[PDB]
């Protein structure tokens, strides 16, 4: 673990940027959503 | 003292070290034990 280490930091690091992504797509398949029904609460229950 | 009948020289005895040999389990070495379980727990980790 003192030798290679920091590939686990950035697993560490990319796992918890592509949370952050697979939001901002939800709430962006949210948004297109959003002029056919309503703001976001139709597009995030029915997708959540 | 006669002509010599056997060539000599002081020299030093001393006993063999032991040639403990790798056995066959031995392609785990490059690694730790714990790296192993790091490994596993990041593609049972990363997986999920
Ligand atoms: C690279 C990419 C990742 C691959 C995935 C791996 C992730 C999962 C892995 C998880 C763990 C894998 C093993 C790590 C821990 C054991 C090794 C160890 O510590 O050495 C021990 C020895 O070893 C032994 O003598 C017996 C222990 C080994 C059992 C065999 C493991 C099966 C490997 C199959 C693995 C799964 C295969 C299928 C995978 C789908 C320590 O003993 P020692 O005192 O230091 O030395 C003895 C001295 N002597 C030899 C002279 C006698
Ligand atoms: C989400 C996050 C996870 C959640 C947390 C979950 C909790 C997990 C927490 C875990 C904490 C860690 C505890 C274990 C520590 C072991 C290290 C050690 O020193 O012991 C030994 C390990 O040597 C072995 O014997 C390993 C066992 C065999 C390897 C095969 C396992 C994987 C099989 C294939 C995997 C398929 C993969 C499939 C993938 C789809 C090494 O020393 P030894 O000298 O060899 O000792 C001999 C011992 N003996 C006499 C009994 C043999
Ligand atoms: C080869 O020689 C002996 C034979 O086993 C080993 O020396 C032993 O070392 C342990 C501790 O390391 C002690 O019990 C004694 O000093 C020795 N044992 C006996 C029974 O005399 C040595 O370790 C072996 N291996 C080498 C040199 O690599
Ligand atoms: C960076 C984040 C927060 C916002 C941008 C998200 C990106 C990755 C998303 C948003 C819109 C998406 C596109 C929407 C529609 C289509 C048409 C389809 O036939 C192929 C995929 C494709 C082309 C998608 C690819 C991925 C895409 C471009
Ligand atoms: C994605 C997950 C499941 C992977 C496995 C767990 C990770 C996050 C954990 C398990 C053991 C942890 C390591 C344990 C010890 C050390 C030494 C310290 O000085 C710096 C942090 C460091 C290097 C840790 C980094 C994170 C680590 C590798
Ligand atoms: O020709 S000698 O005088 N008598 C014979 N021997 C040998 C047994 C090898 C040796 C060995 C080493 C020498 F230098 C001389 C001799």
């Amino acid at each position: 673990v003192q030798n290679i280490g920091g590939i686990f930091i950035v697993l560490a690091a990319g796992l918890v940027l592509s949370v952050f992504v697979a939001v901002g797509e939800f709430l962006y398949k949210s948004k297109k959503n959003a002029q056919l029904e309503k703001r976001s609460f139709c597009s995030a229950m029915v997708e959540e | 003292f006669s002509k010599p009948f056997m060539t000599l020289g002081i020299s030093i005895l001393y006993r063999k070290p032991n040639g403990t040999n790798p056995g066959v389990f031995s392609f785990l070495n490059p690694l730790s034990p714990d790296i192993w379980m790091y490994v596993l727990l990041a593609c049972l980790g990363v997986s999920c």
